[PDB]
């Protein structure tokens, strides 16, 4: 999925 | 890092190791960086962007490990978090990726260089490697895009540039990258950068010195076939960074 991404670290939907 | 191989800080004496700290104390990683002079460190934008403040985040330099102490670090707060006021995200693409930190200890000091500690070269305006060109990238990312933990060692591993034209072909990324992005891989798409590794640097050696070309971005999934590692494009920034810093 998408939070498991480069972009999406520290993200509070993920 | 997906593949490469592990490496310390000595190798990559720039590198800086982002955490944030929770909510009932708790730290956990958040993004790496690099320092670019002793009070700046410089970072990715989407790192910071959902939990802007401050005081939430902790920097280390000289670090080799993720959690544990190594010798000769040194442990900064956040004095400044500067993010991109023109930032953006889609599905994807997140443009203007770029974020500085300015460090500064309990004690209000800033990097003290040393073997473990130093400073990365910006590039001259506008001045990129050529496409193929080796370039290293170095973080505490995932191992493996399935996997849950972050590896306790730090890595790095090479990728080669690959041209504008070639990244915007629509099996690689078509529109979503920019003119202010670079696009690296391996010709096999076996290693990468990968979760955890951004806000981290992309060097390369230009004008026979080792320079922070990019800064590791965004990308779908990781070491994956067609699909690069995108790195903000350092090198089209650099009045941002002058006048930030």
């Amino acid at each position: 999925g998408a939070c498991s991404w480069r972009g999406l670290e520290n993200h509070a939907a993920c | 890092i997906i593949g490469g191989e592990f490496t310390t800080i000595e190798n990559q004496p720039w590198f800086a190791a982002i955490y944030r700290r929770h909510r009932g104390g708790s730290v956990t990683y958040v993004c790496g960086g690099s320092l670019i002079s002793p009070c700046w460190v410089i970072s990715a934008t989407h790192c910071f962007i959902d939990y802007p403040k401050k005081e939430d985040y902790i920097v280390y330099l000289g670090r080799s490990r993720l959690n544990s102490n190594t010798q000769g670090e040194m442990k900064f707060e956040v004095e400044n978090l500067i993010l991109h006021k023109d930032y953006s995200a889609d599905t994807l693409a997140h443009h203007n990726d770029i974020a500085l930190l300015k460090i500064r200890s309990k004690e209000g000091r800033c990097a003290q260089p040393s073997r473990t500690i130093q400073t990365i070269a910006l590039p001259s305006m506008y001045n990129d490697p050529q496409f193929g060109t080796s370039c290293e990238i170095t973080g505490f990312g995932k191992e493996q895009s399935t996997d849950y933990l972050y590896p306790e060692q730090l890595k790095m591993t090479v990728v080669k540039l690959i041209s504008h034209r070639e990244c915007q072909q629509p099996h690689y990324y078509g529109s979503e990258v920019t003119t202010k992005m670079l696009c690296a891989a391996d010709p096999q798409w076996k290693t990468d950068s990968c979760q955890g590794d951004s806000g981290g640097p992309l060097v390369c050696s230009l004008q026979g010195r080792m320079t922070l070309t990019g800064i590791v971005s965004w990308g779908r999934g990781c070491a994956l076939k067609d699909k690069p590692g995108v790195y903000t494009r350092v090198s089209h920034f650099l009045p941002w960074i002058r006048s930030h810093t």
